[PDB]
DNA sequence: AAAACTATGCATGCTCTACTGCTTCTGATCTAGTCGACC
DNA sequence: GACTAGATCAGAAGCAGTAGAGCATGCATAGTTTT
């Protein structure tokens, strides 16, 4: 999977798309625009290097390379930005609908083959490499061409050609007064016709719920941190890849701008001597350290040489029982080690055998790890990791090795001596009841970083000029009211049984 | 393929965060 | 109990 | 914290000659003293070292009297260790012909300690005697010396070149043993070290040590239950306290070099812009939206600092080690001098241990610290029990990568012989020994007890540069490599399995 | 002689700036084929 | 003959991650001054 995702938003501009079934409801055009804006925001937050486009079919005006009739390409394939969202915002309301009608027009005839041709031409215009090519059709007319059979055949042929070229097609049907049935025409155009997607739908498609669900977390494509050599001996060597399944998320680095005109400014740091005032090259400087009331001087090259112990890679040291590993010895986030056959052929078989036997014997491979050059070595343990899949066969635990760093003697600290007092069974039972009352199921993705979410919300509000930023609800805050309601009188009994009458914990 | 994100292909649709839900 | 020259 | 150590040596002729097949005792004592002073110099514990030698031609002592207390010199007074002391031991310390009794040396050492101890808070005092016991013993003041040592609370340690000796050495050893029994008793017998043993232990620089800051807080379960707790950092990536200082190559001074920052615009003219006109911003897609620092602080996420709340309790199976995040581990005990808090914490720990549960909690160091979601689990030992807290990941920190399955891969399916070879390799390279008598595992290669080689290398290079201003840096010490490698038995046992694995597995570089 | 105020060293967290490795875009070269017109 | 198209390799730029340096905040303790 290499390249970029290109997406085209086809929006129908027929009369039926501007009628509301109920007074308190959103017209199809409004829902389509809202979905497009939500997708734009999600793409900006997650993947800003992707390509998106917005086109209209059924309008009176035309704007395209081929100069077809009644097709207006509002936005060509380009990276998303706040300007495009602001431009789309002028069609959100009813006033926006009137503005759209005045600017473009609506209620005119059209041919789907020409629309698909324009979409294909837009796809061809892109000069980058595209991993995916997708089109979504927002419409509420299940029979766009019922009077003319030739137009339907042309549309089917164009859809088949697009499928052959490798263009995916999706139909996001919108609510219709009489119901939208896909069986009339859209079976052939739609790339995949699901077994359940054959009945008549009296309501908008469920995919719009997914589209409107804003995603505010950066998504990073698979990448190998390093490609190292595992050396069972001076003659036996295999190639492995190291990945980081868990990585801390940081706010995007701030940029420095000029106040007057609002354009980037570039910085540069230069060292100079005080007396002469001229520039000082790195070769005319040294390093010093004061120990024992004396000055020790070393050159930069020697200073970097001080960290050279062994060449980068993993060096085998033996095998250790898994019981000797301690959970409370965590020092650094763990990594994932996987085979790589590109550099060495035959590594996969040896790695698989090692993993299988380590799982069978419940052992972990102790190793010396040196990620890069001029880096002091560390001690790591490779723990076997089996492949675990969920109910839907979607892999949740990949197979390989888990690299966990082990601490040195310096990394540990001494704790003050404290006397130990043991609680009687009654207090333990009361606290057991309290703990059981607040039982809940935990998972790795049940919490969100409030700081990052708030930063993204503020940035979006500033970019799009919203009246007030959206306030993110923090799931990390304890639900004091719920816990108090659930526990009931247990807390009072525990406090009576564990604390003296006059204790005053707060003070 | 099943349960795939409609915004970012190649990635599974991450479910919404639910925080703590007592039994 | 290392103490003296060893501490 | 402070410690005043008086090192008493001798330069009598009895050490100037020894068996040619082994190093002379004088050389061993010199090496031990050098290693001790090196460790003290590179470990800034503010300890004081004095040096006295008995058995020299000269005489320089606070107390002279008559023939007693003679032939002894206080070479170096009590003060902080320095490279000057290393130079002094390198050259100034010289052998001699005159003999001397070590009892006079001990009395003069205590006199020096008593005189120089006043004015400073030296909570510990030690006297190390390096002698061969060849000289005769003037045992006439043992009662008073013992009484004074007990009154002043001054510890005594002796070093001898043996762990086939003359009767004089046997008598000296017996008198030494009696003195140690009088001072402490049975345990004193463990304080008589040999030169080889001292060399073995003092071959590594002192590990970097830092004192954790006690962090008080309140563990809250709901809104009515609170337990006073104290947290300390237990495991963290230790770094070097000192940092390299940029100095000029010619004048060797850091006052003549400074750093300047210049801001300009993306234009041919290269216009210069002051710092006051620089604003902060961020990139939103293909554009840049200004975001001033003041506005960012105004709209920043504000939370109450110093919070330790229990979000909930979950089964230990649901929390996996591979998800642990952060760069520290916290040990949480009850508030000091608080029995009620200790009882509450013990009850919680015991309940969690019995139910096989852990606490998902919210942790915030202070107001400026970002909130974190972590896991606290019980840690019960035969003597102390507490909680261990480790950070947990967020939704944004999880990466969903897909990897092909290896178990059901036809291309990379191992054969039976390959599996047998791998099993033999694993068995041969075992790093743990199963003692059947106690049915217990013993660690052959404890990694946690190995000092970091980085600091050892840095200190060795700094010392070599200091003592040899103009000389290339040496190679890595052999003992560092030995301690960074497994015992020779493991390597020897793994040769045949490794050769078999190499034969069975075809590996071709591309 | 005891209590209150202030100074200084160290721990902790956060943010900002070099340096190495992986991935993708652009340019330069070669090799193979196509088109024009004549005989 | 002239010209273009597609395959191939290397060089350079962008981005990710780590290490090293610097700057706020607290407080622990001791020292000094006042009553």
């Amino acid at each position: 999977y290499s390249g970029r995702d290109s997406l085209i938003f086809l929006v129908d501009a027929s009369k039926a798309m501007f009628e509301s079934q109920s007074e308190d409801e959103l017209t199809p055009f409004d829902m389509s625009i809202q979905c497009i804006q939500s997708v734009y925001i999600s793409k900006i937050i997650s993947s800003d290097r992707d390509l998106l486009a917005v086109v209209f079919y059924g309008t009176e005006k035309d704007k395209n390379s081929v100069n077809f009739k009644n097709i207006y390409v509002l936005q060509e394939l380009d990276n998303p930005g706040a300007k495009r969202i602001l431009e789309l915002d002028q069609f959100k309301g009813q006033q926006g609908q009137k503005r759209f009608q005045d600017m473009m027009g609506h209620g005119s005839d059209y041919s789907l083959s020409e629309v698909l041709w324009v979409c294909a031409n837009l796809f061809s215009d892109v000069q980058f490499k595209m991993s995916h090519k997708r089109i979504m059709l927002f419409t509420n007319e299940d029979n766009p061409h019922g009077n003319d059979s030739a137009k339907a055949s042309r549309a089917r042929t164009k859809a088949g050609d697009l499928r052959d070229t490798g263009i995916f097609l999706d139909l996001m049907h919108l609510k219709k007064p009489g119901g939208f049935d896909i069986s009339l025409f859209y079976r052939d155009i739609i790339s995949i016709a699901e077994d359940e997607d054959l009945r008549v739908h009296f309501e908008e498609s469920s995919k719009l719920e997914d589209l409107l669900r804003k995603v505010r977390a950066k998504e990073t494509r698979k990448r190998a941190l390093s490609r190292l050599k595992l050396k069972l001996n001076k003659d036996i060597v295999i190639s492995v890849g190291i990945y980081n399944l868990v990585q801390k998320a940081l706010k995007p680095p701030p940029i420095k701008l000029y106040r007057e005109t609002n354009e980037p400014v570039k910085t540069k740091t230069r060292t100079f001597n005080t007396s002469t005032g001229g520039l000082l090259l790195p070769s005319d400087t040294k390093r010093s350290q004061i120990y024992g009331s004396r000055q020790i001087i070393l050159e930069k090259e020697e200073t970097e040489e001080l960290k050279r112990f062994d060449d980068p890679g993993l060096m085998l040291m033996g095998f250790k029982p898994l019981v000797l590993l301690k959970k409370h010895h965590y020092l650094r986030p763990s990594l994932f080690v996987y085979p790589e056959e590109s550099l060495v052929i035959g590594s996969s078989t040896l790695f698989s055998a090692l993993l299988i036997k380590c799982l069978e014997k419940e052992v972990a491979a102790l190793c010396r790890y040196t990620p890069r050059r001029n880096i002091p070595p560390y001690f790591v343990a490779l723990v076997p990791q089996e492949e675990e899949l969920d109910d839907q066969k979607i892999q949740v635990t990949p197979p390989g090795f888990q690299l966990v760093f082990l601490p040195f003697a310096d990394d540990k600290r001494k704790m003050p001596f404290t006397e130990k007092i043991m609680a009687t069974p009654e207090q333990v039972g009361k606290m057991k009841a309290i703990v059981e009352k607040l039982r809940f199921t935990y998972r790795s993705d049940s919490f969100e970083n409030p700081v990052l979410q708030q930063h993204f919300r503020n940035l979006e509000a500033l970019a799009l000029d919203l009246m007030e930023p959206e306030q993110a609800v923090d799931l990390t805050l304890p639900k004091v009211e719920a816990m108090n309601k659930r526990l009931g009188s247990l807390v009072d009994e525990f406090k009576e049984l564990v604390y003296p009458p006059d204790y005053n914990p707060e003070g | 393929c099943p349960g795939e994100s409609l915004i970012n292909p190649g990635f599974k649709s991450k479910k919404p965060a639910g925080g703590v839900d007592f039994d | 109990k290392p103490r003296g020259l060893f501490s | 914290n402070k410690a005043a150590v008086v090192l008493c040596m001798d330069v009598g002729f009895t050490m100037s000659n020894s068996i040619p097949g082994i190093e002379s005792p004088f050389e061993q004592a010199k090496k031990v003293i050098t290693m001790f002073v090196q460790r003290q110099v590179f470990a800034e514990n503010k300890d004081e070292i004095a040096l006295v030698l008995f058995g020299t031609d000269g005489t320089d002592n606070p107390l002279s009297g008559g023939d007693q207390y003679q032939n002894i010199t206080v070479h170096r007074h009590l003060m902080l260790p320095d490279f000057d002391l290393l130079e002094d031991i390198e050259s100034k310390i010289q052998p001699g012909s005159q003999q001397a009794d070590f009892l006079d040396a001990l009395i003069v050492s205590m006199d020096v300690i008593q005189h120089e101890t006043i004015g400073k808070k030296f909570e510990k005092r030690h006297i190390e005697i390096f002698t061969d016991l060849s000289s005769r013993f003037s045992k006439s003041q043992l009662d008073i010396i013992i009484h004074s040592l007990k009154k002043c609370d001054i510890s005594l340690q002796f070093f001898l070149p043996f762990s086939g000796i003359t009767e004089q050495q046997k008598e000296g050893l017996e008198i030494v043993k009696m003195v140690m029994i009088s001072l402490e008793g049975e345990d004193g017998l463990d304080e008589i070290y040999s030169f080889s043993e001292s060399l073995r232990k003092l071959c590594v620089f002192k590990k970097i040590e830092r004192h954790s800051i006690h962090w008080p807080c309140r563990l809250t379960i709901g809104s009515n239950l609170s337990i006073r707790i104290a947290a300390y950092k237990s495991i963290l990536q230790e770094r070097v306290k000192k940092t390299w200082t940029v100095v000029d190559a010619k004048t060797l001074k850091k006052e003549d070099i400074q750093k300047e920052t210049v801001y300009c615009l993306n234009d041919d003219d290269e216009t210069e812009v002051l710092k006051e006109d620089i604003i902060q911003g961020f990139r939103y897609g293909s554009d840049i939206v200004p975001f001033s620092k003041v506005d960012e602080e105004q709209m920043k996420y504000k939370s109450e600092g110093k919070c330790f709340s229990v979000l909930g309790f979950c089964k230990s199976s649901q929390v996996q080690r591979r998800f642990f995040m952060g760069n520290q581990v916290l040990k949480v005990f009850a508030a000091r001098d608080d029995e009620a808090a200790a009882v509450a914490l013990s009850s919680l720990i015991h309940a969690l241990d019995d139910l096989d549960m852990v606490a998902i909690v919210r942790y915030a160091y202070d107001k400026r610290a970002n909130p974190q979601v972590g896991v606290a689990f019980p840690h019960i030992k035969h003597n102390y029990e507490c909680l261990v807290y480790v950070q947990l990941p967020f939704m944004e920190d999880l990466r969903q990568y897909m990897f092909s399955s290896l178990k059901n891969s036809k291309k990379y399916a191992p054969t039976e012989a390959q599996l047998n070879a791998v099993d033999a390799l694993i068995d041969s390279m075992s790093l743990a020994k199963k003692d059947e008598k106690t049915d217990t595992l013993e660690d052959l290669f404890p990694t946690t007890k190995i000092p970091n080689p980085r600091f050892q290398r840095l200190f060795q290079c700094l010392l070599h540069r200091a003592l040899h201003p103009r000389e290339p840096l040496p190679p890595i010490q052999q003992h560092i490599w030995n301690m960074l490698n497994p015992p020779a038995e493991v390597t020897t046992k793994s040769q045949i399995p490794l050769s078999k694995i190499k034969t069975l597995f075809p590996l071709i570089e591309a």
